[PDB]
């Protein structure tokens, strides 16, 4: 908890990566927020970061497949938030969870390219998204492909046309 | 956390998903108190004495 | 019987639709489970507060409860007025889709789905419209040599329609759309430039 | 937005207090959660065109036609292409408000894009349905033209122009682009009135809404409880007005920005996958090709049209 001179707020006090004009003890970022306080006995500068947080999601599995399930903790550390299976990544700490360095299709993100699935023991896995099998089809600029075999194909779609008429 | 996500569904049957379930916080455990300098010498120094 | 199968095996399948209603039953049931919050007040029966409290307090109270249930409808309708206006486009879409892929073909890239219209269906659904779309997609290709036109007598005859390819031996005039090759003949060509002119001109008696 | 955050500051009497109005800001923590949903979707209708990803040949057979100024470069710390960099190096927390990340980031719109742009330059219309095809671009063009009723006969006496006005014309964006920041105004405005907005809902904090503090933390130290009961659900419901606000007027332009990305997937059906002849649909004259590009919060098009240059009028029949 904070009080500097009147100002009060939460936050992690660290070493200052930005210097002050000697007009000031308190900057700010958008929208008038302190950023950073000059030591009212000290004159050295330390910057606020706030005290993390974010919401808690269970990536799990079907309960018709198992009862393994894995906890993602937003942008907090590992160190804050516990089985033997924890991995820490940039968007947050998973607990009952690993990572491998591949990329795969997934159906649970986790952002900014990181991926979640129930896969082999069936932990709950961090992945990177890989947006498909990459299709490096050869090209030439003497080559048609001409379709010969044809099929057709029928897809659905169902839209929505009136709501409940609620009085 | 499994238990977590029947009790956010209010279901027994959870599909493969994300669920959200919950709020962590990081609490404070300690605070810290900054005053300016007091040698800056008050005028009750003067009244006084 | 793919659809069908899918459709009643696949409860998710059926997601387009259950979604729209889920979501306007919750808000119904949602204005129903709000009923019970008192908004902050000392209680959240209006006949409570009218038994509980004289008149002249009961009027703070009775004004509290209404503004909070107020609110609450404001809210639902202007999200559903917001909801109508997208319903409205899905509306019109359905009726654009009947337009273009149930009684006509339309061409417009994988528009009722991947491929060319051929045709499609509407059915009843509660809340909505449900299409079965049918297109004509490729399956399987064979790559050819190709040129752009044909050589014929020092001049360039080009396809009047379709494009040239060769099977390794022989040039011939097959669509976009389909392998049929058309031998060349005059009636089958337009000519422009020549030999010289067209890149990779190949040679093809006319 | 946490509510409870950005109203109470962390305060346990607050959260006891938020209880009593229920509902009024859980059902936005639930709307904003629907309309974060609701831009993901359609990030993929306007960009997921392309079933999976597809490469561009490594060698690139491109028939003089610089499509390297439209692709992205690999070799960067940024894998972006000119246009990209252009647009988006020039288009623009402890209470409560933080913001999600998308799972599919600029740099893999960018690889779908690239997967879209493959499509266009060496497959050709055919890319949209099917197995992937390959026609030579030289005579993807002259199909291009004979596509919008104009012969073919144009690309053969007529190839270097074609290729050299097409350069020409992306060289000219560029150079538009780069120097004219109203350019960029399509997309400027909208990332503008979505930092506006949310820069409103934090300079409104510190506003009492008249009551006795601003600072709700403030008011319950002031007063004792039953007083601060009051006060404090006072600067609550001011605090609860300007999120229900700002979220209708999210839900409002949510509604029209997918709008705008639902033209951008017909338009990359219509001119990037296809020949449309419709006037002036995605510029004037008619469309041979489109190339997309990716944006910050947005999706950038170049429209590539046959248009008359020059004309004569002949006695008619
Ligand atoms: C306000 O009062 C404080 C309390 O004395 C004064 O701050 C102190 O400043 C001294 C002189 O710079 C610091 O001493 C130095 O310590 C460092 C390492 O700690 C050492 O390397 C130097 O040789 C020196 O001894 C001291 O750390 C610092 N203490 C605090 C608590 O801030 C300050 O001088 C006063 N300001 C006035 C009178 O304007
Ligand atoms: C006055 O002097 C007395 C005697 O030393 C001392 O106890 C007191 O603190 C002084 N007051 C001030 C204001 O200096």
């Amino acid at each position: 908890n904070f009080n500097f001179n009147g100002l009060t707020g939460t936050g992690v006090l660290t070493e200052s990566n930005k210097k002050f004009l000697p007009f000031q003890q308190f900057g700010r970022d958008i929208a008038d927020t302190t950023d950073a306080v000059r030591d009212p006995q000290t004159l050295e500068i330390l910057d606020i970061t706030p005290c993390s947080f974010g919401g808690v999601s269970v990536i799990t599995p079907g309960t018709n497949t198992s009862n393994q399930v894995a906890v993602l903790y937003q942008d907090v550390n590992c160190t804050e938030v516990t089985g033997s299976n924890v991995f820490q990544t940039r968007a947050g700490c998973l607990i009952g969870a690993e990572h491998v360095n591949n990329s795969y299709e997934c159906d649970i993100p986790i952002g900014a390219g990181i991926c979640a699935s129930y896969q082999t023991s069936q932990s709950i896995i961090a992945y990177t998204m890989s947006l498909g099998a990459e299709n490096s089809v050869a090209y030439s600029n003497n080559s048609i492909a001409i379709p010969t075999n044809f099929t057709i194909s029928v897809t659905t779609e169902i839209l929505p046309v009136s709501m409940t008429k609620t009085s | 956390p499994l238990s977590e996500t029947k009790c956010t569904l209010k279901s027994f049957t959870v599909e493969k998903g994300i669920y959200q379930t919950s709020n962590f916080r990081v609490q404070p455990t300690e605070s810290i108190v900054r005053f300016p300098n007091i040698t800056n010498l008050c005028p009750f120094g003067e009244v006084f004495n | 019987g793919k659809i069908q199968d899918s459709l009643s095996s696949t409860p998710s399948a059926l997601g387009k639709l259950q979604d729209v209603v889920n979501q306007n039953a919750q808000a119904l049931n949602t204005l129903v489970k709000q009923l019970s919050s008192n908004f902050g007040a000392i209680s959240s029966v209006l006949n409570d507060i009218l038994s509980r409290l004289d008149p002249p307090e009961a009027e703070v109270q009775i004004d509290r409860l209404i503004t909070g249930r107020l609110q609450s409808l404001q809210t639902y309708v202007t999200q559903q007025l917001i909801r109508a206006a997208e319903i409205r486009a899905s509306a019109n879409l359905a009726a654009t889709k009947m337009s273009e892929c149930v009684l006509g073909q339309s061409k417009r890239v994988d528009f009722c789905g991947k491929g060319y219209h051929l045709m499609s269906f509407p059915q009843s659904a509660p809340h909505g419209v449900v299409f079965l779309h049918v297109t004509y997609v490729p399956a399987q290709e064979k790559n050819f040599t190709t040129a752009p036109a044909i050589c014929h007598d020092g001049k360039a005859h080009f396809p009047r329609e379709g494009v040239f390819v060769s099977n390794g031996t022989h040039w011939f005039v097959t669509q976009r759309n389909f392998y049929e090759p058309q031998i060349i003949t005059t009636d089958n060509t337009f000519v422009s430039g020549n030999c010289d002119v067209v890149i990779g001109i190949v040679n093809n008696t006319v | 937005v946490d509510c409870t955050m950005y109203i109470c500051g962390d305060s346990t009497e607050c959260s006891n207090l938020l209880l009593q109005y229920g509902s009024f800001c859980t059902q936005l923590n639930r709307a904003l959660t629907g309309i974060a949903v609701e831009q993901d979707k359609n990030t993929q209708e306007v960009f997921a065109q392309v079933k999976q990803i597809y490469k561009t040949p490594p060698i690139k057979d491109f028939g003089g036609f610089n499509f390297s100024q439209i692709l992205p470069d690999p070799s960067k710390p940024s894998k972006r292409s000119p246009i990209e960099d252009l647009l988006f190096n020039k288009v623009t927390k402890f209470n409560g408000l933080t913001v999600l990340p998308p799972l599919l980031t600029d740099e893999m719109i960018a690889q779908y894009t690239s997967a879209l742009l493959a499509g266009t330059i060496t497959s050709g219309w055919t890319f949209g349905a099917g197995p992937a095809l390959q026609i030579p671009f030289p005579m993807q063009m002259a199909y291009r033209f004979n596509g919008i009723g104009v012969t073919q006969n144009v690309l053969y006496e007529n190839q270097k122009l074609i290729a050299n006005q097409f350069n020409s014309a992306i060289g000219k964006i560029q150079d538009s682009l780069s120097s004219t920041p109203s350019a960029l105004g399509k997309l400027q405005d909208v990332v503008n009135q979505n930092a506006q907005a949310l820069n409103t809902l934090v300079k409104q904090l510190s506003s009492n809404f008249g009551a006795i503090s601003s600072v709700l933390n403030d008011i319950l130290s002031r007063l004792d409880p039953p007083e601060a009961e009051v006060q404090i659900d006072r600067l609550i419901t001011g605090r609860l007005q300007s999120l229900q606000t700002y979220v209708t007027q999210q839900l409002i332009r949510a509604a029209e920005i997918r709008a705008s990305a639902n033209l951008a997937a017909t338009k990359m059906s219509e001119c990037v996958l296809g020949q449309s002849k419709r006037v002036d649909f995605c510029g004037k004259g008619y469309h041979l090709m489109s190339f997309p590009q990716s944006a910050p919060h947005g999706v950038v098009f170049l429209h590539v049209t046959y248009v008359p240059a020059q004309e004569k009028n002949f006695t008619t029949a």
